[PDB]
């Protein structure tokens, strides 16, 4: 029945979270990594 | 029929507030104090290096 | 209808012995527990919550067994 | 065999093993270090709490 | 409108509700809501650093992140009793596994091509089982594909429907005569243990998904 | 809000996108061949 | 390490001491154990038998009167024992068998002598495998 | 209805033999108990309350199995 | 209703082989006793009461099994 | 036709005991987990996911039976 | 109506194999007896009487299986 | 014709439990894995590549019978 | 008449679970590989062809079993 | 006579899984090979023809089962 | 009596897999055979008669089952 429905909105939100977490949520914590490392190393 | 699983959920979350919440509280407090202590100590150390 | 609930009862019968690995499983966990304290005496209070971890989830599989035998007995 | 119950200690087990190995020597190759290595000459004397004496026996 | 796409919208709202309200004004100190995300990032980081072990290991590290988190969050919403099954649509999860497997095969053929078919020979073997070792490989090659999907949703679909029908147990036990209230505390603790099992069958199975497709990433990227 | 970074998802994550489109086309074949059950 | 550090040690002359080696072959309590360049840190008591030490060079054949093989966790295997042995020259059949009959006779004596003489019969019959 | 009570009877028959692995497991418990006390006589009856407790709750699986057979007879 | 006593008989027959678990396991406890005292000849018959206790309760499983078979026989 | 629903029920019943193979298997993992820590106490966190990971691989195999029951149940 | 003695005979057929692994178990007793004495030759008369004690009132319980195969044979 | 799909239902029922020992078997590989690293900590990420290989092949034993259940489902 | 193809389905059901033993078998061909090669890390290339020798010709026998199912399905 | 060919088909189904005796059995020989060379690499080819000799005259016994299947299929 | 030849056929089918009790059993002897010579390389010519002796009187018992199957096929 809703094979197209679930599949298409799942594809959209999968590629959405791909680009979203990639561009946003991994480097927003990698900034914390590099910041704490650069303060500790001076 | 479905509110009984809700009752198990409420009792389980009560046990979570009894058991899991102070443990994660203490883990977060310990890591917080550790990172804050190291971050203060490195700064004080190279302040003393500036004084040297 | 003179046959279906009788077959339900024998289906609850064959779905009762799958907790066989309950009566093995947790027990042989305890067996290594008896080994674990024997070759290492001060690890007992270390391992026994983990072993009771190694109890609990280890037996509940067999629970699934008899709840099939609880459902096809009744519905 | 049952040397652990009846016979030797394991150090003495290997000591008897070494005595058998050096006892199985080539007599051309059985040097003076071998015979002096088996020159069992130590004398043990069990004393007591009143410093009594046992026999100085050849170990 | 579909409740399933609305649930995906609720998932994205929780995704907003994991970092924006978490981060108090971009602070170094790492508050309590951020410590959990730190632990997740580190336990995926140190995992796939050792798993695929490549010089180019981090290049799929966001992907191995974001394929986890979907299963991590969608098994935190169906945990509610008054809810509908999110990831128990086996067509969806198995199709996700099909997408990941086919992307792995296209990556391996674009990276290696004909020598990507050198994966069919794991080790040097004597003659009368050299092609047969390929065949059981090919027999496992789609089994590499099919199982990982057909091993996630069939977990979750087995769980909550359990907590449906065993709720029917409490509809079949606490509806017969009044002495069912005597020693009727053990089905409550039994469903408590099933909920303990259900958090495991969400979280740890999502990690199983992650670790198996991480192994499959090392399979497709690196020819042995 | 969050500092947007140009993290590589087009020059890296192409074949999984290609596989998603191909599975959409396979679902076109399936829902035009096996959705009338 | 590439290879292994063998510390083959005796009370009179420690022959190898961290010598770089590929394989050791030693009669321990569990039987003949061959150990390559890496191993678990493992402690074994050594039965008197034939140790074959294979290196980058060929494999030497020694007899051992028992001892201990201990894998120091830096992949340094220490054989700590008593007796070294040539190819077969130190072994002589007339020396072994004529003593072995007397040792079977002393094995009929008191248990302090009998157990030790039984050990000696065991060792000489293991040395019959060195006579080969 | 001549078939259904007889089917209950053979259902209690097939739901009886679950004590096979129960006896196997408790035998492995006592076997490791002997092997543990052979290497640790010094700690004998500290393990043994835990050993017999795990014995109790682990044989209770087969106990519940044949009482399911009992209620399936009835 | 010729089937019902016949099915009692075959239910008795299938409710026999749970003692096979006892039939294995009450032997292996004494087998581990052989092994343990061959390891440890110091404590032979201070755990032989515990060994025969595990024997007794472990074959009581098969006792329950064939008495289920006997009560479904008659 | 009066048998095919009964055939679904008893086919669900014979499909059920596959979880048996989970319920043994996970156990020896935990047993090995004890022999991950009895002989090596300093490595247990190393195997604290790595054992239970194996749990989730074995448990799911049992979880791949009863729901094969359930589709024949429903 | 000639179903009941046929069922008695197949009931003797299913009350039969519940000694089989019992014949394994006493056997591994003897294997353990080898692990008794090929490891520890000094333990032999310490074990082998009591061990064959372990080889008796164990396996006779398994023999109960086939004597059930007589009582429904008659 | 009301009987042939009944028989393929019970044929899917009997072709279910072939996972059983495989659901054991993957675990026993894991058992060796817990005895792999607790014995040898510096082989931890050498065997765990091939062992999870040996996992999947041990899956490849006991999975296809499962889908024999599904194709006989349809 | 309706049973000649219905029985082929149940024969395909029973004639598939032989991989079960493969799900037990080749597992130790990996698992004894583990505790073998954890015991000696540089025996690996020595044994990993031999193990994948001892895998393959020990597995295909079970692969015969469902093959006997396949011809009995078609 | 309409029933005897389907009876022979399910007879080929039940005369199938004696390769189970291979499907674990010969595999454990290779398992004993692995340990048998991991602690002892110099005694590989001392055993390895003879051991693979010990392959054939075991596994062929299991092969007998499925050829019985053919004489109960054709 | 129209079934009794098919009864013999399927009785031969359920008396076929007794070679199972051969097909594993002698194999463990071969396992022990390795556990002879990998443990004791000087025991091989000691054990290789006896172990292959340990072949026959084991697996022939399992052979009994299928030859019973043979006399349950025609006899």
């Amino acid at each position: 029945f809703y094979f197209m429905n679930q599949l298409t909105y799942g594809f959209l939100l999968m590629i959405t979270l791909l680009i979203l977490f990639s561009q946003f949520f991994l480097p927003m914590i990698l900034r914390l990594y590099v910041s704490r490392l650069f303060i500790s190393k001076l | 029929d479905e509110s009984i699983l809700l009752l198990t959920f409420l009792g389980f979350t009560g046990l979570v507030a009894k058991y899991l919440a102070p443990a994660y509280k203490d883990f977060a407090d310990a890591r917080m104090k550790k990172v804050s202590d190291v971050l203060n100590a490195s700064r004080n150390k190279h302040v003393e290096a500036v004084k040297d | 209808m003179q046959l279906v609930l009788a077959a339900k009862y024998i289906g609850a019968g064959i779905s009762t012995i799958g907790l066989l690995g309950a009566g093995i499983g947790i027990a042989i966990v305890f067996a290594a527990l008896i080994n674990g304290v024997s070759r290492n005496p001060s690890i007992k209070d270390t391992v026994f919550p983990m072993a009771i971890l190694g109890f609990a989830l280890s037996e509940a599989t067999g629970l699934f067994c008899l709840m099939v035998s609880f459902l096809l007995l009744f519905g | 065999s049952a040397w652990r119950k009846a016979g030797i200690s394991y150090a003495a087990y290997l000591n008897v093993a070494a005595q058998a190995i050096r006892s199985s020597l080539k007599t051309e190759l059985q040097t003076a270090s071998v015979l002096n290595r088996s020159q069992t000459d130590a004398f043990y004397t069990q004393y007591k709490n009143g410093t009594a004496a046992s026999e100085p026996t050849p170990i | 409108l579909t409740t399933f796409s609305l649930y995906t919208i609720i998932v994205l709202l929780v995704i907003t509700s994991l970092y924006t309200l978490t981060n108090n004004n971009n602070k170094i100190i790492g508050s309590r809501w951020l410590i959990s995300q730190e632990a997740i990032y580190d336990t995926i980081m140190n995992m796939t650093k050792g798993q695929i072990g490549g010089k180019n290991w981090g290049l799929y590290f966001p992907m191995i992140f974001t394929l986890f988190m979907f299963i991590f969050i969608a098994n935190l919403i169906s945990m509610i009793p008054y809810s509908f099954a999110l990831s128990a649509h086996l067509v969806f999860i198995i199709s996700l596994s099909i997408v990941i497997w086919l992307g792995n095969t296209i990556l391996g053929l674009y990276k290696h091509g004909w020598v990507f078919f050198s994966l069919f020979v794991p080790a040097g073997t004597p003659l009368p089982l050299v092609p047969l070792l390929v065949i059981i490989e090919t027999l496992s090659y789609f089994a590499r594909a099919i199982s990982l999907g057909l091993r996630l949703g069939s977990n979750i679909l087995a769980g909550h429907l359990l907590m449906v029908i065993l709720a029917g147990l409490t509809f079949n036990f606490m509806l017969i005569n009044l002495f069912t209230l005597v020693f009727g505390f053990v089905p409550l603790a039994m469903i408590l243990a099933i909920m303990m099992l259900e958090f495991a069958i969400g979280i740890i199975q999502g990690y199983v998904w992650a670790i198996l497709t991480a192994s499959y990433l090392k399979d497709a990227v690196y020819l042995h | 809000m969050l500092k947007r970074f140009p993290t590589p998802i087009l020059k890296v994550y192409w074949p999984f996108f290609v596989a998603g489109a191909a599975v959409y086309y396979g679902m076109s074949k399936a829902a035009d061949l096996s959705s009338n059950t | 390490s590439s290879g292994l550090k063998l510390q083959f040690a005796l009370p009179h002359e420690t022959l190898y001491s961290g010598s770089e080696v590929t394989q050791v072959n030693l009669p321990a309590k569990s039987g003949r154990i061959g150990v390559l360049a890496n191993h678990v840190p493992t402690v074994e008591q050594l039965l008197p038998g034939v140790v074959e030490v294979m290196e980058g060079s060929n494999s030497k054949k020694f007899f051992i009167s028992g001892g201990f093989a201990t894998v120091q966790p830096d992949s340094q295997l220490c054989v700590t024992a008593i007796e070294a042995f040539p190819l077969e020259s130190f072994s002589q059949e007339n020396i072994k068998n004529l003593l072995a009959e007397a040792k079977k006779n002393v094995s009929s004596s008191d248990a302090r002598e009998a157990a030790e003489a039984a050990i000696q019969v065991e060792v000489l019959e293991n040395l019959q495998s060195v006579l080969k």
